[PDB]
Order: structure tokens, then sequence, then C-alpha cells
């Protein structure tokens, strides 16, 4: 079988700059194919036969390489070019390289929300931590319950990159039984991010306004 | 104009099979191989197989052998060869098969083979789950107990299947809103939250209502979000 290894996993650039994406094949001498998949859109053939442009593909896309080492270059990239790019040989695919928009570092504003009294009546407590309008997307959210670090009982969700300001937002939801929720007092979300000189904690005390 | 049009999204129970259609037009259907490929969350593309419509010859991915059955319907009038329908039936489904499935076809290159896919169907989402349809419970994410920026929201919990739509104040509030992609919980039910940031000074003057719609259960909820009642 053939293995195709793409790099980098994520490339962060601005419109007008030039993007270089790499796809390495485990076997030499086969032609390379590239696809573009914009978020939520049908995949699109970009390059075939290593350097040939598919229908409607502008000349700023350049496919190149040979042997085992293949490249997709996007010259003076357009805002429409932020997407995931995949290489292919026969039935075999790379795992994709994502082109995302670079911007200045932005620390997240952080908010914590207690479970509502309505939900608690049902036997479950959801505690939510919001990280708003930050860049880059990498962030660490740690839940603490009376300073005990939580593991295995939270789920995160991250928005698509904002089309105007290029930031991300993120939620983390901690799920507890009502019984467990009522056993402890201090509920805290600790956030680590490149824009923060030290981690930021937001917290509330159960039963306290 | 080559066109490939697939059947719609579907929910399937574990152990069942799904038959997806690919209605082709704009070229002689008997003369090109139709391929199938799926895009799997966290794993990428996986080629499924191909079918050559003339005689129905097929080739399936070795690791999927037994799970795949491709068939086709040909035009029976030789006056009218430029359409056909290809089918891909995928059996023994498990939640790992939740993915977006595509019929694809090569372009104009006569020497490049059948794998460089110029033409794509629009995709068919298949969700494999044992869960039953269920409308969401909507709970407030209440603004923290200033004059500055406050955050508030709605937690939309325990619904199946996707999707839910959320608006604020019947679409009058859009700036600062973030409606997060849903997460699948260990229960097999989805959950998401929708939040908005606003000036703190507006919390006593402005009403904030999230409008939650879950068409699969025809659930519609309007939840007013306000500061929690304190002593
Ligand atoms: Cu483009
Ligand atoms: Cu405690
Ligand atoms: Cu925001």
């Amino acid at each position: 079988e053939i293995v195709l290894t793409q790099s980098p996993g994520i490339l962060s650039l601005s419109p007008g700059e030039t993007a270089t994406l790499f796809c390495k094949a485990s076997q030499g001498g086969n032609a390379m194919t590239w696809y573009q998949k914009r978020r939520g859109q049908v995949p699109r053939l970009l390059i075939y036969d290593t350097s040939r442009r598919a229908s409607g593909v502008p000349d700023r896309f350049v496919g190149s390489g040979s042997g085992t080492d293949f490249f997709l270059t996007i010259n003076k990239l357009d805002r429409e070019d932020f997407a995931v790019y995949y290489c292919q040989q026969f039935e075999f695919f790379g795992l994709g390289s994502e082109l995302e928009v670079h911007r200045t570092v932005a620390a997240p504003s952080v908010f914590i929300f207690p479970p509502s009294d309505e939900q608690l009546k049902s036997g479950t407590a959801s505690v939510v931590c919001l990280l708003n309008n930050f860049y880059p997307r990498e962030a660490k959210v740690q839940w603490k319950v009376d300073n005990a670090l939580q593991s295995g009982n939270s789920q995160e969700s991250v928005t698509e990159q904002d089309s105007k300001d290029s930031t991300y937002s993120l939620s983390s939801t901690l799920t507890l039984s009502k019984a467990d929720y009522e056993k402890h007092k201090v509920y805290a979300c600790e956030v680590t991010h490149q824009g923060l000189s030290s981690p930021v904690t937001k917290s509330f005390n159960r039963g306290e306004c | 104009q080559v066109q490939l049009v697939q059947s719609g999204a579907v929910i399937k129970t574990p152990g069942s099979s799904v038959k997806i259609s690919c209605r082709a037009s704009g070229y002689n259907f008997r003369d090109y191989s139709i391929h199938w490929v799926r895009l799997i969350p966290d794993k990428g593309f996986e080629w499924i197989g191909w079918i050559k419509p003339l005689w129905g010859a097929v080739s399936y991915a070795r690791q999927l052998q037994g799970r795949v059955s491709m068939t086709r319907q040909l035009s029976q009038d030789p006056d009218d060869p430029d359409w056909g329908v290809a089918y891909m039936e995928f059996s023994g489904l498990t939640p790992a098969d939740t993915a977006e499935y595509f019929c694809v076809r090569r372009g104009s290159c006569d020497y490049c083979g059948d794998f460089p896919w110029q033409y794509w169907g629009q995709g068919t989402v298949v969700v494999v789950s044992s869960a039953s349809t269920k409308g969401p419970s909507v709970f407030p994410l209440a603004p923290s107990s200033s004059g500055g920026t406050a955050a508030l929201g709605c937690l939309v919990k325990d619904y199946f299947p996707e999707p839910v739509t959320v608006s604020w104040n019947s679409g009058a509030l859009t700036s600062g809103v973030h409606t997060f992609p849903a997460v699948l919980q260990s229960s097999g039910l989805y959950s998401l939250s929708s939040v908005v940031t606003v000036p703190s000074s507006s919390l006593g003057t402005q009403t904030y209502i999230c409008n939650v719609n879950h068409k699969p259960s025809n659930t519609k909820v309007d939840k007013k979000v306000e500061p929690k009642s304190c002593d």
C-alpha cells in the first residue's frame, strides 16, 4: 500500500502571502492529485497529474514535485483559499493540511456559568466555561471542583474561525450528578492560552450569589 | 454538464444497511467508472470502491470487503444513453460508520486513471445510532451577578438527531453571538450552547431571548435569559 504524509498539519498565513504544502509518498514515481475542501463545501479537484490545473482552478495554484516529494503552492493566496487541502494517489489519501488565517494573538475573555435551578431538579448539573474571541485556537481548559482537578467528565466545542476577525471561541461543559454537585462548593475553570501571561481562573461558589 | 446528485441524509441503527443513490447525467453513463469515497470525522477520506456501469463490474476496498454492494440502473433505450443511477449499499453499520459519503468520477484526463475525481456528488451524511428522536431541554446560561461586557446564553441539552438552530431575539441580535457545534454525549444525545456578549449596563434594560428550533421533533422553545434571582 502507499502512505501519503502531509505537512504541516496547520499553516497560518494572511491573504496575499504564499502557502507551501508538502505531501510525501512512501513509494516513488506516481503522479500526485490535490483536492480542496472549504468548510462545509463539496470537495474540489485542484491539481491532477502532479502539475495540471483542474477546471476553473486559477493559476495561483501550482502543483509540483516528483519521486516521493510533492508540493502545492498557493501564490498570493485569496480569502477563499482558507480550507483543508488533501493529496491522493489511487485509493490512498493524505490526512490533510489546513490553511487558516493568521492574526495577532488575542487572549480569551473567560466566563463561567453555574447550572440552572431548573436543570438541577432533573438530577444533573451542567457547568459551562466560555472562552471568547481568542487567537490562536490552542487553549487548555482545566475544571476544578473544590480544587480537585477533573478528568473524563467534560466536553469541549470550538467555533469555526470568525470570517471577520479571525478569532475562535470555545465552550467547555462539565457534567455532574446533582448529588456530586451538592457535595462541593467552589467550581472553577482555569484557562491557559498564549495571550495570557499566566493562567486565568473564573469561579463561583455553589449556593452563593 | 456532468452532474452527480445523491440521495438525502439518513439515520440508521447499528447492524442495518444504507443504500445511497447517485443519479448521473450529462455523459454516457456506460462509459465511465463511478467511484465512492467517505469522509470520516477524525480519520479523513477512505475509498470504498468503484462500479463500471456497462456490465456492473465492481471493485471494493479490501478492508471493506463484504460490507459493500454496488449496483446500477442503466437506460434501456439506446436513444437515451446520457443518464444512469449508481447505488452503494453499506452493511453491518456501526457508529464508526457515521460519515459523509460521496459518488465521484474522473474528469477529462484520458491517461490519469479513474481516481482523480473532477466530479463530485454533493455528499450524503449517514449517522449510525440507536438513539430515538428527542427534542432538547433549554436551560439559561445566566449573566454573572459594572457597565462593562457580560456573557449570557442558552444550553440546549439532550436532543437527537442533529440539527438544532438558535437565534436571539427573533434574529434582531446577531453581533457577538456564538452558537457552538454540537457534541455527542455518552448518552447518545447531542448538546450545544449558544452565547452572546453584551454591555453589562444593558442587563436591566434589554431583554434577551434565545429561539431554539429542533425540526426533527418540531420542538420550538423561546427562553428568556436574565440574571438569577439573588437575595
Ligand atoms: Cu480557492
Ligand atoms: Cu469538596
Ligand atoms: Cu464573540
